[PDB]
Formats: structure tokens, sequence, C-alpha cells
């Protein structure tokens, strides 16, 4: 199916002393493959998946130089934005950046994106055409004008439509054994007597990859929303994800309810119904 | 400026069986700014060998992190996650429940 | 594979 490569960058100013804390992560789909942290000892881009360890020392030299260039740009931006917004030098502020590309089934370019935030709010973002910018306020409007005069969109576009896709494909091929395997959710249902007259049924989806999934309850074949709870999708810690959904039901009416599970790794959605 | 309080889920990596080794996870998400303190507790005391993921964030710019440690559940030991954040006036403790 | 070092705001 579809794939993406995305990088995430966070910088947090430390007004009391020293430089900003900077953390960068890269992902292919829902798999983290690299990191950098300004507070770690290596001061290098580090692997976080086995299939990237393949890459030779020029890869790692290169990525390390680039990521440090990103941390310095953020450090300058933290000073510039504090002045554009007239804030004191006493407080800690945050800049966040995310960019990447998607490809379709065919592994051809589908879309690219590059977005930037200040203190948790949209600041500036590249538009879907990759030729122009969306600024959220008048400070970001100043940044937009600077980036337009400097032709930033052209060079991003060259990377989003070219380089990014080319490397995504190479990683998909090198990490084939995991990156192109989907892991269907392992499902089961639990039953909890809330009281003598009601019960809770909980539908579990475990150990699945990728993270995108839908769990929906039905009563006599129709969707039910009342009296349900759905937790956010959560990482298991071994690279797969977990989710569950629950519904409260009158005790003795369990057979009427069914949990439906949709996931890329499942040709047909699964249906679960209580009576093991 | 714009503060978002953390959502917390506490859970095991695998279905829990007393006396079998496992991983306890405390997943904190939806928060801003990024500084946060997360401890895992066994019967009230801080566990020392706790690992965490690399900071990342979601579509609305809010941060998420996974803290985890190796553990062996039993019938009567309590496990919990304690979190502090600028949006909390006191740390929040979330107890582990096997069934959630 | 990271983009080249970005331009400052």
């Amino acid at each position: 199916g579809s794939h993406s490569m995305r990088y995430f960058f966070t910088s947090v100013s430390r007004p009391g002393r020293g430089e900003p804390r900077f953390i960068a992560v890269g992902y292919v789909d829902d798999t983290q493959f690299v990191r950098f942290d300004s507070d770690a000892a290596s001061q290098r881009m580090e692997p976080r998946a086995p299939w990237i360890e393949q890459e030779g020392p020029e890869y790692w030299d290169g990525e390390t130089r680039k990521v440090k260039a990103h941390s310095q740009t953020h450090r300058v931006d933290l000073g510039t934005l504090r002045g554009y917004y007239n804030q004191s030098e006493a407080g800690s502020h945050t800049v966040q950046r995310m960019y990447g590309c998607d490809v379709g089934s065919d592994w051809r370019f589908l879309r690219g994106y590059h977005q930037y935030a200040y203190d948790g709010k949209d600041y500036i973002a590249l538009k879907e055409d990759l030729r122009s910018w969306t600024a959220a306020d008048m400070a970001a409007q100043t940044t937009k004008h600077k980036w337009e005069a400097a032709h930033v969109a052209e060079q991003l576009r060259a990377y989003l439509e070219g380089t990014c896709v080319e490397w995504l494909r190479r990683y998909l091929e090198n990490g084939k054994e995991t990156l192109q395997r989907t892991d269907a959710p392992k499902t089961h249902m639990t039953h909890h007597a809330v009281s003598d007259h009601e019960a809770t049924l909980r539908c579990w989806a475990l150990s699945f990859y990728p993270a995108e999934i839908t769990l929906t309850w039905q009563r006599d074949g129709e969707d039910q929303t009342q009296d349900t709870e759905l937790v956010e999708t959560r990482p298991a810690g071994d690279g797969t994800f977990q989710k569950w959904a629950a519904v409260v039901v009158p005790s003795g009416q369990e057979q009427r309810y069914t949990c439906h599970v949709q996931h890329e790794g499942l040709p047909k959605p699964l249906t679960l119904r209580w009576e093991p | 400026m714009i503060q978002r309080t953390p959502k917390i889920q506490v859970y095991s990596r695998h279905p829990a069986e007393n006396g079998k080794s496992n991983f306890l996870n405390c997943y904190v998400s939806g928060f801003h700014p990024s500084d946060i303190e997360v401890d895992l507790l066994k019967n009230g005391e801080r566990i020392e060998k706790v690992e965490h993921s690399d900071l990342s964030f979601s579509k609305d710019w809010s941060f998420y992190l996974l803290y985890y440690t190796e553990f062996t559940p039993t019938e009567k030991d309590e496990y919990a996650c304690r979190v502090n954040h600028v949006t909390l006036s006191q740390p929040k403790i979330v107890k582990w429940d096997r069934d959630m | 594979y990271l983009a080249p070092g970005p331009v400052t705001a």
C-alpha cells in the first residue's frame, strides 16, 4: 500500500544557561529509524532500526552534519521569533518542524509537506503544490516573504519530489522484511460483570502494524456509539500497536453485539461476538 | 502560552500472567510544552531502570512519549505511573489495571 | 535521508 518518510524536530530554549535542547526523529511509516539528541554523548545521528545500520560511514557523516544544521537554524529561529513576538528572554519557548513525503502503492510521489510551529501553534507551512506558503500571522508573513525572495520552495520541492522518494524506496527495499510486512491485529473479547444487570464487553486488537485501525461496535447490525469507550491507539514497545473498545450492555444480551475490526492487514474486516 | 495536559495510559506489553516476565508501559500523549516528569511505581516506590522513547509529536503538535520497564506481575503487587507537568498542580498517579 | 540544512525564519 501507501508509504511515507517523515522527520520530526523539536527545539526547546533554556534561558537559564546554554543552548536549546534539540531532538530529531525520522520515521518510515510507523517505524522510527533514526534519532538525534543534543543531550546524548555521541553528538551523532543514531540508528533505531536494524535495516538502517547497513548504511556506510559517509551516510552517517552526512546525516550528522545535516541534523546539526537543522539544530542551529532552530536555535537562530528561537531568538528571531522571541523578538518578532516581543517576548522576554526569561521564558522557555519551543519550535517544532515536520517534513516528509508520501508515495502510493506504485512507490511514485504522491505528496510532500513541510510544516513549522512556535509554542505549539502553526507558524508557517508549505502548500500542497510545493510552490508557496501558508503563514498563520504577521510574523510568519515576514518569514514567508524572506523564503519567497530566497527561493526556498524550489529547493524543498526538489527534495520532496526527488531525493525523499528515492531514499524512501531504498529503505523500503532494505527493510523489506519488516517495512513491507503488515501484521494483522490479534483480537479477542473480554467480559466484565459491572453489576447483576449490566456487563461490559471489551474488544481487543493487539500486536498490529501499521498503527491505523478502526474498531466499531454494532447492536443488531447497526453502529453503536452510546455507552462505548475507545482508547487511543498505543505502542506496545516492540514496534506494534494496541487498541481496545468497550460497550456496556444489559446482562444476557451480549450476543446481539459485535465488534468490527478493519486494518490493512485484513482482507476482510473481522467480526467478534461474545460466546467464546 | 497554550498548555495541554497529558493523557496517560498504563498497560502491559503482553497479557498479564502472574509470575511471567513482561513490560510495563506508561504512555503519555497530548501534552505541551514538552518538559514532563514520568515515574513508574511498584507499591509506592520509584522504579530505577525505566527507559523512554525519543520525543515526538502528533498532527496537532502535541507531544507523546512511552516510558517502560521490565517487570513480573503478581496477584498483589500494585503498579502505577506518576506524572508531573506544568498543567498539573500535583502529580497524577494512574494505577495499572490488567484488564485495560 | 534528511533535507539540506534549512533556511532561518
